[PDB]
């Protein structure tokens, strides 16, 4: 009953090896880098902020305002996998499926 | 008497900061953690200028405590004060402290104070007569924490004999005292026994014996960079000698960034002086900016203009350089690696030619490298397109060179291995940084709920229970 | 002279040598060389003419180049022109190296996950 | 008329600035006339400081007697406002005592002494409660940068300055940054971004303490040609209504503007090199004068060969006045370094153009500056570790 | 005058090299445990911490004697509270937001204390704000 | 710290004048020595005989 | 007693090795476990939950939130809270028993 | 079984007393009660009689635990 | 003036038209976040250096 109740949320070997779409693929690294820029903008802000901040204010002045180092990383996290995982099953389908 | 006050004042400290190096030697040694000799160590060279022949004296014969054969030995060799109206008698060690013997961890450390000022005396010959007695100290004994204190002995050991220009009986020393190291696995000795090796080998051009001891011998990961940076640079330039050029350029750039961020100039300049002949050796162009600095503008002039020679790909401004600044290259043991930069003059100037001729004549080639017949232009650019240099073929009958059609760079695998390369070092960087991440031995657990406060709350919760549902 | 290709001055050094003693190892420096100039010729000249080859090649006698010619494989032309069509041997751009790449790819997800 | 009324004090004047680097210059050190009007603000203004260093470093004979007559009155002077200073802190209020340290600090910064001025500014600063006084003493401090090149100084300040006027909204002290941006970034030779600031202030000029309208017009043309592409240069340089009233008075920068739009390649080489010698005299462009005209020279032979599949050697050294040996090594050194997408055929003399695709040219600058910030990173590593 | 004494002493320094190396590795791995061991056990206890009922704010009238203080809880009126053993009662100035306890309405927190009713007069006033270099003639 | 005494620290003999003291992104372009382009233009000018 | 120090060095290092084997095993499951406990913490924003406004942030883990029931609490803020959410004026669903923000 | 586990750590080391106090430290202090219990009875079972001053350090603030 | 994207064969007295591909943004996004992360080192040196 335990392995019966593994097949939840198991994808098809389709999918795996099912390439996203290359056009929403570069507009979504498109994007995302565009994010990243303006992040990085505001990253280099709260470096400089966070020198003269008293020990107090290090998480009550972060409540509410959003946090560029924290968003650069889930931007970092998001497009490296992206990128890795459509460049290697881009590679293995170039051999796996070949007609010679 | 308003010099003899000042430096009376001077001396007294200098004094106590000779007594405070040596309570971290000893408490090294009763805690049984070698890493405190570090610190005795890292103001070694700030110690070293802050002592006279008083402040020897008064430490020689106020530190032993005991007239044995070493206070026969070194106090012959230092002046003595007369009789001083402030007779402060300098005595650390009192009752048993005085009766027992110093330690081979501490008498290593006043012996070498010593004769680190007979070389400032240039006292090269009383000198060596101390560091040999000494090194009779540190061989006899095994030490674990000694060993720290006897790195530091063996590279004032190979100094004293610098300025006796012999440095070849220091070679059987050396030899002999690393395989001592090496099978202790003292870490720090090793290290440096390895670097004044290869600087005793480099000083005499005994190129080929430094390779064969860099090629089985093992540099300890866990070394000084300072001695990293020795290390570095001394395998660089074997490599730069054997036409490593490639893995010569990593050691050099690694040498200079373990270099001290604010001392140690003369070893930047060295360094960056073999380094700009290396990268101009391996056909890539020397950074712009470290001739701007003010340290190395003076020094690296003549490379500066022997960069721009070899820059602008033309044999008759190279050999200017050479015939001008000749005998400086040749006085900085550069000399040889520079005449190997006329292949690399040739190499970017026929770069240039393809980069900018689709088709051009044999005649000009010779002329805008200024060769010497275009006969010979036909033969040096026929090995250019067979190296790879450039992509180009050559029209014997018409007598021209007709360079390739230049590829499409992004749509091949070199933007790809270009960023891998750059993007491994980044992976590397942030494994580094996240394993360097040391977390303080805090009482973990402690930050949870209390026992007492907690205990609150089941009380609480218990009349909660016993009024609410009644 | 050799690594910046100068051959013509390599076999010039034969004559101006300091000594008598240098002879021997200036013949065996010349065999090399030999090979060395026609190696070039082979990626350099798309064509290059039978005659006009004999002074890159050093030869004296134009029989030296037929014995050579075969030790070295080279197919004469009717125009005593020689055909050196192997460029075509590209870096062989034409194959992703698929096996390669996706070994790359892998390691960077592993010092990504496999650090923890 | 009351044009010059209008600028800000000036102090330090940036005048002495052009002239002390004249004769750092070899061939104006000997100039008498630029050794006399240096002199005259020296005198004028009691510059003991500054008279101190210029024999120093110019390796002058110092006048003992004209020296101690303006060391006399600078103590004279501080005396006087250090003896203003306490009555205003004894019996007047917080606003007169401001205005006593100010003009010491004005006073200070006026004879040279740029370390007591730039602590007398500090103090100011400090009990100064008013925002556009506050930014007074900001652009006091921009000026001093400027007459010292202190790069530290103008990217403090310049900073601080954009802070004062986001909270109290000064346009007017706004516009007056963007000629002192768009100064550093010439000093600093960021050609593009001081074509995009001194465009935005053409029409709102009012910085005259650091220089004069058509000097300011003259170096905003400069720095369009270089920065600026073929379409923005005509909708504001070419077409530009307040630019081309002042080109009429400038008929040398209005040639050397036109030369180019309209492929006047012979007379704007002529006039490319009345430029080159203009900018090394000027202290401002002189560290860039042979960045610019090599920049230049690459825009007009890129302009001449972009509509053309094919130019001969001969018709562009037609073009341009030079001969066919001049144009051959002009563009092999040009296009060696990546800069000209064309290629010579010397046999035929013919000048073939290439149409390389922006993905190389920006995957080289991707691999350059992540290096040069990798480079940072290894480094700063280091540092961390010891 | 010894047999293996040197053989058993190089023996023994290789083991203890070796032993302090991993000594130190360990307590790395250590702390890296227990901060990990740390932060599950504080999101366990954390469920049942956010079950406690939450503490009421209130506004300090004037502190009395015997650690008692007079607060108005927002909608419910005035109280007289007691004060927590880790709360000064010289630190409780009148007119101070506070955190009473749920049941026993016990001042344990002082709160950030509220906007100034000057500043809050002020604000809806709203006199814009003026310097000597904004007033001209 | 165990600075580089042992290698021959050549004397400085620099100006500390503030030789260059500036941040740029600056190329070896810039130090081609040549003569100015007006020089440059001026000696080829006259050499078409005008 | 120089054979006894050399083999209690050994039984040591052992130890060390057996000691290393198993932090490393724990931290795995660990992780394993903080998935769990986050997991499990989210029943605490189980429904219903009256809504509140959030008034000011006191310390990083309680907060002044005041109920739509007309009443200002001091609560304390779920760990898992995304703080960057938590804007002056922002309706925020509180436990319906103990105001705690969930 | 967990439980079980740590409980018979102390049947292999009472032989050697002091090197109980330093498996289970870390234990101790887990997340999971039951390894936790285990840790005690290990210390028990181990330092049996033996008076160990840092098997009781260890459990003295184990008799305050939030688990009963 | 950029209006349309061709050259001009003087020689063949021919227009060749040219299909440009527009510029890569991504590229333009990745190099000035290159820029603006060397800001972040730029500051991140000045807290490395005072703090330590």
């Amino acid at each position: 009953e335990q392995k019966m109740l593994l097949n939840l949320h198991k994808k098809s070997w389709m999918e795996g090896l099912t390439l996203q779409d290359y056009s929403e693929h570069c507009k979504h690294n498109e994007s995302v880098v565009k994010e990243m820029l303006e992040l990085a903008k505001n990253y280099n802000k709260a470096v400089e902020e966070e020198d003269k901040m008293t020990p107090e204010q290090l998480a009550i002045k972060n409540v509410g305002k959003q946090d560029p180092k924290r968003h650069l990383e889930e931007h970092v996290d998001v497009l490296m996998t992206s990128n890795i995982v459509q460049c290697l099953a881009a590679m293995l389908d170039t051999v796996v499926f070949k007609l010679i | 008497a308003a010099a003899e006050h000042s430096q009376r004042e001077l001396d007294t400290v200098t004094l106590e900061d000779i007594k405070e190096h040596v309570k971290q030697l000893e408490k090294a040694v009763s805690g049984k953690e070698p890493r405190f000799v570090l610190r005795a160590l890292r103001m070694l060279p700030s110690t070293s200028r802050r002592l006279n022949h008083y402040v020897l004296y008064k430490a020689v014969q106020g530190f032993f405590t005991s007239n044995n054969a070493t206070r026969d030995f070194l106090l012959p060799f230092l002046e003595e004060p007369m009789d001083t109206e402030a007779d402060l008698q300098f005595r650390p060690r009192t009752g048993k402290a005085a009766s027992t013997p110093l330690l081979p961890e501490v008498e290593a450390y006043l012996q070498l104070l010593v004769v680190i000022f007979m070389m400032n005396s240039k006292r090269y010959k009383e000198a060596q007569k101390i560091s040999d007695d000494l090194m009779q100290k540190i061989s006899t004994q095994n030490r674990r924490a000694l060993d720290l204190v006897a790195a530091k002995c063996y590279y004032y050991h190979a100094r004293v004999y610098e300025f006796l220009d012999k440095l070849d009986v220091v070679r059987s020393f050396l030899h002999a005292r690393l395989r001592t190291a090496t099978l202790r696995h003292d870490a720090d000795g090793q290290a440096t026994l390895l670097n004044l090796l290869l600087r005793n080998y480099l000083h005499y051009s005994l190129y080929d014996q430094a390779e064969k001891l860099v090629s089985k011998s093992v540099f300890p990961e866990q070394a000084n960079n300072n001695e990293w940076a020795r290390y570095l640079y001394y395998t660089g330039r074997i490599k730069a000698i054997q036409l490593e050029y490639s893995e010569a350029r990593r050691t050099m750039t690694n040498a200079l960034r373990k270099a001290p961020q604010h001392t140690a100039v003369g070893f930047k300049q060295t360094v960056h002086k073999l380094l700009i002949v290396v990268e101009l050796l391996l056909g890539e162009i020397p950074d712009r900016l470290q001739f701007r600095q003010p340290s190395l503008k003076r020094s690296l002039m003549p490379y500066f203009l022997l960069t721009q020679a070899v820059r602008t790909g033309n044999l008759a401004k190279f050999n200017q350089v050479l015939d001008q600044f000749g005998e400086k290259f040749q006085a900085d043991g550069t000399y040889t690696l520079i005449i190997r930069l006329r292949h690399n003059v040739i190499k970017t100037g026929v770069r240039m030619i393809s980069l900018s001729y689709s088709r051009i004549s044999l005649a000009d080639i010779a002329q805008k490298l200024q060769l010497d017949s275009p006969e010979d232009a036909e033969f040096i650019v026929a090995k250019a397109i067979r190296d790879g240099v450039i992509e180009a073929s050559i029209n014997h009958e018409k007598g021209y060179v007709q360079s390739k059609e230049m590829i499409d760079i992004y749509s091949t695998r070199e933007p790809q291995l270009a960023f891998h390369q750059r993007i491994s070092f980044c992976l590397d960087i942030h494994n580094m940084s996240v394993k360097a991440m040391r977390f303080p031995p805090k009482s973990y657990n402690k930050d949870l709920e209390s026992a007492e406060e907690r205990r609150e709350r089941e009380q609480q919760d218990l009349e909660f229970a016993k009024e609410m549902a009644e | 002279y050799l690594m910046e290709g100068s051959y013509n001055k390599v076999f010039l050094a034969k004559g101006n040598i300091p000594a008598e003693s240098y002879t021997f190892f200036i013949d065996i420096l010349l065999d090399t060389i030999r090979d060395e100039i026609a190696g070039c010729i082979e990626k350099a000249y798309e064509k290059i003419l039978f005659t006009e080859a004999t002074r890159i090649l050093f030869f004296n006698t134009p029989k030296k180049m037929t014995d050579y010619a075969k030790k070295r494989g080279w197919v004469l032309g009717p125009n005593n022109y020689y055909s050196f069509a192997s460029q075509q041997q590209k870096p062989e751009d034409t194959t992703i190296p698929s096996t390669e790449l996706a070994k790359q790819v892998i390691e960077y997800a592993r010092q990504l996950e496999m650090i923890v | 008329e009351n044009l010059e009324e209008e600028g800000l004090p000036k102090n330090p004047d940036l005048r002495i600035a052009q002239l002390r680097f004249l004769l750092s210059l070899p061939e104006h050190r000997g100039d008498a006339a630029v050794r006399d009007e240096l002199m005259a603000a020296v005198r004028d203004n009691n510059m003991a400081p500054y008279y101190e260093a210029l024999c120093k470093s110019l390796d002058w004979q110092i006048d003992v007697d004209l020296l101690n007559k303006m060391k006399k009155a600078n103590e004279d002077e501080l005396k006087r406002l250090d003896e203003e200073l306490e009555d205003a802190e004894k019996n007047l209020g917080e606003s007169e005592i401001r205005d006593a340290m100010m003009a010491k600090a004005e006073y200070l910064c006026r004879i040279g002494d740029k370390e007591g001025a730039l602590t007398a500014f500090r103090k100011t600063y400090d009990k100064t409660v008013a925002l556009g006084h506050r930014l007074d003493i900001v652009f006091y401090l921009l000026r001093i940068g400027l007459f010292y090149m202190d790069n530290d100084l103008i990217t403090r300040n310049t900073e601080k300055a954009k802070s004062l006027i986001e909270e109290g909204g000064d346009w007017d002290r706004r516009n007056r940054l963007k000629v002192y941006q768009g100064l550093y970034c010439v000093a600093i030779r960021d050609f593009k971004q001081a074509a995009e600031l001194f465009l935005d202030t053409v029409s709102t000029f009012t910085s005259y303490e650091l220089m004069d309208y058509k000097t300011f017009v003259t170096y905003t043309v400069y720095v369009s040609m270089i920065a600026l592409e073929r379409p923005d240069l005509r909708e504001k340089v070419i077409k530009g209504a307040e630019i081309l009233e002042v080109l009429h008075s400038l008929p040398a920068v209005r040639q050397y503007l036109f030369s180019l739009y309209e492929c006047r390649y012979s007379v704007f080489f002529q006039s490319l090199a009345v430029v080159e010698q203009e900018m090394k005299k000027d202290w401002l462009f002189a560290p860039h004068y042979r960045y610019y005209v090599r920049e230049m020279r690459i825009h007009a032979y890129s302009q001449l060969l972009e509509s053309y599949r094919s130019l001969t050697l001969g018709y562009m050294a037609e073009a341009f006045g030079v001969g066919v040996e001049f144009i051959d090594q002009e563009l092999s050194r040009f296009i060696a370094a990546g800069r000209l997408h064309c290629k010579i055929d010397k046999v035929n003399e013919i000048v073939e153009t290439n149409r390389p695709d922006s993905k190389n040219w920006q995957y080289q600058e991707t691999i350059k500056k992540g290096d040069l910030l990798l480079n940072r990173v290894q480094k700063l590593s280091r540092v961390i570790n010891m | 005058g010894s047999g293996l004494r040197q053989y058993y002493l190089s023996k023994i320094e290789e083991l203890q090299l070796i032993v302090n190396d991993k000594s130190q590795n360990l307590r790395r791995l250590q702390a890296q445990r227990n901060e990990l061991n740390a932060k599950v056990r504080l999101l366990r206890e954390e469920l049942q911490l956010l079950q406690e009922q939450g503490s009421y704010v209130g506004e300090v009238v004037r502190a009395m004697d015997k650690k008692k203080v007079l607060v108005k809880v927002h909608p419910e009126g005035k109280f007289v509270v007691d004060v927590d053993k880790n709360i000064d009662i010289n630190d409780v100035t009148p007119n101070c937001r506070v955190a009473l306890r749920n049941d026993s309405y016990t001042l344990h927190k002082i709160l950030p204390n509220k906007v100034d009713p000057l500043v809050s007069l002020m604000m809806v006033e709203k006199v814009p704000d003026s310097t000597y270099e904004m007033i001209g003639g | 710290d165990d600075e580089f005494e042992e290698f021959p620290a050549e004397d400085w003999a620099g100006l500390d004048e503030d030789e260059d003291a500036h941040v740029w992104e600056d190329n070896w372009d810039d130090d081609n020595v040549e003569d100015d382009f007006s020089n440059q233009l001026r000696a080829e000018l006259e050499k078409h005989g005008y | 007693d120089l054979y006894s120090r050399y083999k209690k060095l050994q039984q040591e290092l052992e130890f060390l090795e057996v000691q290393e084997e198993y932090i490393k095993d724990e931290q795995k499951n660990l992780k394993k476990e903080f998935l769990h406990a986050q997991e499990e913490v989210k029943r605490i924003q189980s429904i219903p939950l009256v809504i509140g406004q959030f008034l000011e942030a006191v310390d990083q883990n309680t907060a002044i939130v005041g109920s739509t029931t007309g009443s200002n609490y001091y609560v304390r803020i779920l760990s898992t809270i995304d703080r960057e959410l938590l804007k002056p004026n922002a309706s925020v669903a509180l436990h319906k028993h103990s105001n705690a923000l969930v | 079984v967990r439980r079980a586990a740590v409980e018979s750590l102390g049947f292999i080391l009472f032989r050697t007393p002091e090197q109980c106090p330093s498996v289970v430290s870390l234990l101790s202090e887990s997340y999971n009660p039951h390894v936790r219990y285990g840790a005690a009875m290990a210390l028990g079972i181990c330092c049996a009689g033996t008076g160990n001053k840092e098997a009781i350090n260890l459990l003295e603030p184990m008799t305050n635990d939030p688990v009963n | 003036d950029k209006k349309f994207h061709g050259i001009l064969d003087q020689g063949e007295g021919v227009l060749i038209i040219f299909d440009e591909p527009p510029v890569d943004k991504t590229y333009e996004a990745a190099l000035e976040t290159i820029q603006n992360m060397s800001k972040v080192v730029d500051s991140l040196y000045n807290k490395a250096k005072k703090l330590t």
